[PDB]
RNA sequence: UUGACAUUGUGAAGAGACAUAGAGGGUGUAGAAUAAGUGGGAGCUUCGGCGCCAGUGAAAUACCACUACCUUUAUAGUUUC
RNA sequence: GUUCUUUGUAAAGUGCCUUCGAAGAGUCGAGUUGUUUGGGAAUGCAGCUCUAAGUGGGUGGUAAAUUCCAUCUAAAGCUAA
RNA sequence: UUGACCUCAAAUCAGGUAGGAGUACCCGCUGAACUUAAGCAUAUCAAUAAGCGGAGGAAAAGAAACCAACCGGGAUUGCCUUAGUAACGGCGAGUGAAGCGGCAAAAGCUCAAAUUUGAAAUCUGGUACCUUCGGUGCCCGAGUUGUAAUUUGGAGAGGG
């Protein structure tokens, strides 16, 4: 099980040589097809902070850019709308709300081709901020099939504990198991292969 | 279960103090036993597999198991038959090839 | 018990290792008669089963059988009568290939009451099974209290009625509302519903 | 009579998928350059080679999980004719 | 009814607890061929091909997936009226 | 060389048993046509006659891999009811059941599957006598490729 091998536990951190904060992948098993609905594409919601520092662009009016500077990242405000429009892309992701549809038609020329803008398919738009920010920062992993069947995402960090992150990949053992639609095949939980970016892969 | 006491409803019946005695012995006949568990699984070391059982293993390996039971409704009979035929080979595949 | 291991190991024929001393033995009673007696039973797990004590009076037999259908034996195909009446080569039977092949070895030996039997090997022209026979001529079976009905004129050739296991699942001698119509005595019982019965007083 | 399957097996060559670990090459113009190409990346490392805050395109490289498109590229076992 | 051999370091019956606890395979079923039948997506029965399992399998009179309840125990046999 | 084991033999050896008859009533397989449909091809007749094989005084069957959906019944059969109904069917002519209720009658069970293994304790035949449908001494063989004892699901056994 889980409180065995690392995983997302104990047992790596005997085995990390360096300095830096480095996050690790979960490779899982799933066959799928070729086709374009057989797959779990949904957002694995992870309880803990990943500590994943994603800097982001969250521009708030109001009493919503003063909840900004606790949890989350950058503090702007509605006046950084002449802002990032140039070239400037230092930010994995922004982050929008209710008095920033209006200001939502400036910020969409040179956010296209790969798409990291605030549409209605990939929840962006919040009254609540500082409820989605222990999302995007703590890591709701990001999830999009491309060909085959097999799969990878994001836990949290190793550098921690151990009862701390176990709940981390525990509502992701059943995440990625149940949009996993009725189009697959045997065992949706099998082939574990957990490798971080220096050392070795630990399996269940 | 209980009953509705009247003549219809969801329980169809009388009200009755129900008495229910010691089960018969015709209720484990599906039960498998150390005497037989073992002996199993000791020739079927010895006899194994066939033909079809050879290739219905590649077929999972290889495929899938909807296309394996869509073979072997076609090999045997039920598909409720299929289910526990596949089941079988399974624990032989993963407790043989990498235990 | 070997019962144990050779009953679960006559389950698995689809396995190499039955396939090949099935190939030898197969031969063998192909090199013999058609019908001749066995020395020794090659399955006493499922003949002890049926009823097999190892002494004076137990007979093995071995039957060399044909297989097909049975085709009508009119001359040319010389029929008369109706299309449906009409058929030649899908004709079949209403007996078993194991059932009838006990019916010949009791007009050969009909000192012995037959018990039953069992498939032993088939290739496609033949068919194989192992018979067993009692005689209630030896005092060692005319006694004791697990024969004696076998000596009795009422078990005399139960192959040639139907008496024995394979004629009762052909003859249908089976509870449930599937067996309604042979129940026990089809005839006996259409016969049954077929009589016009009247009382003394017309009710 | 003709096809199918049972009967009905042991091999050899020749084409041939597959389970598996290594390897390998593809956007021609720009960016001295090898782009369907994603996520982590300021370092992995006794070096520093590239980097990189920088820059150009339809697309940024060692740190590459291979999650990949792909190989009639070499095989440890089976396979269709 | 009267009478002779002690059946016997024989066996049967019950009460409490523990471990267990084996129940018939070229059979079941299925497809199909034909036949019988009140049997209707196949009533039984025989052929040939395939070819079972054990919290299992048979049946619940409409085939089927799916999650279930009922209900018993085939593939051995014997018995008067 | 001597002695077994396996399998297949020989005799006017020993001791047995089979065929054929009958066939009113029962158990199988094979199997019609006529007739009817105002014709006649499915159908009906009929799962009948004849034919081939097997018994007894009854015979076969039978203690559920049942019938049910009840406050469940509870081996076989027969009769009354069901009901001439459900269903079947050129949906045509026609054919064609069952559980139950009532009642007569009433019977139960045993073999494989298990280490007797501190003991093949089991049984045939010869032969001696006898208390002669049978008992018992002595000798062969059966037979350990499994005979008694025990236990068959309703249980039940190894143990205490």
């Amino acid at each position: 099980v889980k409180e065995l091998l690392k995983y997302s536990n104990e047992t790596k951190k005997r085995n990390f040589l360096e300095t830096v904060e480095l996050q690790v992948g979960l490779k899982n098993y799933d066959p799928q097809r070729d086709k374009r609905f057989s797959g779990s594409l949904k957002l694995p919601n992870c309880p803990r902070p990943n500590m994943s520092i994603c800097i982001f662009g969250d521009a708030f009016d109001v009493d919503r850019a003063k909840s900004c500077g606790v949890d989350a990242m950058s503090v702007d405000d509605l006046k950084k709308l002449n802002k990032n429009k140039k070239l400037i892309k230092k930010l994995s992701k922004k982050y929008n709300a209710f008095i920033a549809s209006e200001v939502l038609i400036k910020q969409v020329p040179r956010l296209l081709g790969p798409q990291l803008s605030k549409a209605g398919k990939f929840p962006t738009p919040v009254s609540h901020n500082d409820d989605l920010y222990g999302k995007v920062t703590d890591v709701r992993s990001t999830i999009k099939f491309q060909l085959k069947k097999v799969l990878c995402l994001a836990v949290a960090v190793g550098n921690v504990e151990m009862e701390e992150d176990v709940l981390v990949n525990q509502i992701l053992m059943s995440v990625n198991f149940f949009v996993s639609l009725l189009k697959k095949n045997w065992q949706n939980v099998g082939s574990l292969v957990v490798k971080s970016s220096m050392g070795p892969a630990f399996r269940l | 279960t209980v009953k509705t006491g009247i003549a219809i409803g969801l329980n169809k019946g009388k009200k009755v103090t129900s008495m229910t005695p010691a089960p018969k012995i015709s209720y484990k006949k599906g039960a498998a036993s150390n005497r037989t568990k073992f002996v199993r699984s000791l020739v079927r070391e010895i006899a194994g597999l066939s033909p079809y059982e050879r290739r219905l293993i590649d077929l999972i390996r290889n495929s899938g198991e909807k296309r394996a039971r869509k073979v072997a409704k076609k090999r045997l009979g039920s598909f409720t038959r299929a289910k526990a035929k596949v089941e079988e080979m399974n624990n032989i595949i993963a407790a043989s090839r990498r235990h | 018990g070997a019962y144990k291991y050779l009953e679960e190991l006559q389950r698995k024929k689809q396995s190499d290792v039955l396939r090949f001393l099935q190939r030898v033995r197969v031969w063998e009673y192909r090199q013999k008669n058609v019908i001749h007696r066995a020395a020794r039973p090659t399955r006493p797990d499922k003949a002890r089963r049926l009823g097999y004590k190892a002494k004076q009076g137990f007979v093995i037999y071995r039957v060399r059988v044909r297989r097909g259908n049975r085709k009508r034996p009119v001359p040319k195909g010389a029929t008369y009568g109706k299309p449906t009446n009409q058929g030649v080569n899908e004709l079949k039977y209403q007996r078993s290939l194991r059932a009838t092949a006990e019916e010949r070895v009791g007009r050969r030996a009909a000192n012995l009451r037959v018990l039953n039997s069992y498939w032993v090997n088939q290739d496609s022209t033949y068919k194989y099974f192992e018979v067993i026979l009692v005689d209630p001529q030896h005092k060692a079976i005319r006694r004791d209290a697990r024969y004696n009905w076998i000596c009795d004129p009422v078990h005399k050739h139960r192959e040639a009625r139907g008496l024995t296991a394979t004629g009762k699942k052909s003859r249908g001698i089976n509870k449930g509302h599937k067996f309604n119509n042979t129940k026990a005595g089809r005839r006996k019982t259409w016969k049954r519903q077929n009589t016009l019965s009247l009382w003394r007083y017309r009710k």
